[PDB]
């Protein structure tokens, strides 16, 4: 069938700047009348794909005029004249002229913004989980940029390794930040074996590391 | 798309 | 309103079969073709094939022949995709989409997650992430739920039966060394309101038929 090659695979763009995504087809995708069923779709994580452009250059209802499409021969381009925070996601060209229909490989758009420092929170384990014999302590970093952040767990001033897990959210669609959740899990026996639980947070937006801590038993 | 029925 | 309602998340053993459903609402089912699209992190979006409900005619990309089979039931306005003799490469999220002839994929289904695994299902435990003086920032408070020790993915998390969406961060799940997933969902709320508002996280794990509500208190 028709191969759709998309470029680039990831496009980092500053807010307010211009974005251009290229799609190329291995063969002509003109349908027998001279119409070309070239479409563009956007998918944010956790959501369904959304139609943007149809027939090379036509905007789907409700798509802003800063998004436009064009193409001649086997080359097609999606363009965003002023990237805004809600444009983040994976863009796909789609060929609808020849069965079997085919997508491009996708282009992840990633938004650049000014540095924003995390808000740090800590949660002690609940009594409910402690009755089951395990203790999980959770350190939360809310709405920071850029994505790189350091979480270090300290238990009575001893740096921890090997007992925590973390994950980062996808980029936020309105303020272009990220958030991170880190979980420190110990046996209830080990947890009642120490007093002070701290997560130390390093990030470009903090002038010095931020520590959030609590003493077991208040 | 055109559709598979065309 | 136009709607395409898809069935919920599935856990299927290797070599078995599963049927995905997509029920149309708010338009005449026979006036549109139904298309199916596979989504994975590794291959992005893939067209699977389509069916014409009015005649039962189908078409497929070659690699899905013998793996997917599409049917439609006019009496219930529901399209079906059966996936047969499943392997680990069939783990994905599957979407349905409608198409009027010569138009486009304007309405998409909610999406169905399929996990092919020989392991048994496990529902999550849900623990409060109680707000405290250690989770306040700028007159604001963080609180949440720890959804722990479930298999497989995914869980859906809502707050106050969907009445609360602003300020919610539901993190990607991590895979614990036990082979069970763990996830955190957090929300930022006014500090002054903590005594007057109630915050309940609603956790739904379809593969185990589990629904847990947790009220989170200081």
């Amino acid at each position: 069938g028709v191969l759709m090659t998309q470029t680039p695979l990831s496009l980092p763009v500053r807010l307010g700047d211009q974005a251009s995504i290229s799609c190329r087809s291995s063969q002509s995708i003109v349908y027998s009348n001279g119409n070309t069923y070239l479409e563009w779709y956007l998918q944010r994580p956790g959501q369904s794909p959304k139609l943007l452009i149809y027939k090379v250059s036509n905007r789907f209802s409700g798509v802003p005029d800063r998004v436009s499409g064009s193409g001649s021969g086997t080359d097609f381009t999606l363009k965003i004249s002023r990237v805004e925070a809600e444009d983040l996601g994976v863009y796909y060209c789609f060929q609808g002229s020849h069965v079997p229909y085919t997508f491009g490989g996708g282009t992840k758009l990633e938004i650049k913004r000014t540095v924003a420092a995390p808000s740090v929170f800590i949660f002690p384990p609940s009594d409910e989980q402690l009755k089951s014999g395990t203790a999980s302590v959770v350190c939360l970093l809310n709405n920071f940029y850029p994505r790189e952040a350091k979480v270090q767990w300290k238990v009575d001033n001893a740096l921890q390794s090997g007992n925590s897990q973390e994950s980062v959210t996808e980029q936020d669609s309105k303020d272009s930040t990220y958030s991170l959740s880190s979980t420190l899990t110990l046996s209830k026996a080990d947890y009642e074996k120490h007093k002070v639980y701290a997560c130390e947070v390093t990030h470009q937006g903090l002038s010095s590391p931020v520590t959030k801590s609590f003493n077991r038993g208040e | 798309a055109v559709g598979i029925g065309a | 309103q136009v709607q395409l309602q898809q069935s919920g998340a599935e856990l299927v053993r290797p070599g078995a079969s599963v049927t995905l459903s997509c029920k149309a609402s708010g338009y005449t089912f026979t006036d549109y073709e139904m298309h199916w699209v596979k989504q994975t992190p590794v291959h992005g979006l893939e067209w699977i094939g389509a069916i014409v409900p009015e005649t039962g005619f189908t078409a497929y990309t070659q690699k899905f022949k013998g793996k997917a089979m599409l049917t439609a039931d006019k009496s219930s306005s529901t399209a079906y995709m059966e996936l047969r003799s499943l392997t680990s490469e069939d783990s994905a999220v599957y979407f349905c989409s409608r198409l009027r002839l010569y138009w486009y994929f304007d309405v998409w289904g909610t999406g169905t997650t399929v996990t092919v695994s020989s392991a048994s299902t496990k529902g999550p435990s849900v623990f409060p992430l109680a707000p405290s003086s250690k989770s306040t920032s700028g007159g604001t408070a963080a609180l949440g739920c720890l959804v722990k020790d479930y298999f497989p993915e995914p869980v859906t998390v809502s707050w106050n039966s969907g009445a609360l969406t602003s300020g919610v961060h539901t993190f990607p799940a991590v895979l614990q060394s036990s082979g069970l997933y763990s996830l955190s969902s957090v929300v930022t709320v006014p500090s002054s309101s903590l005594g007057t508002q109630t915050y309940i996280c609603n956790v739904n794990h379809k593969p185990s038929n589990t629904k847990v509500d947790k009220k989170v208190e200081p």
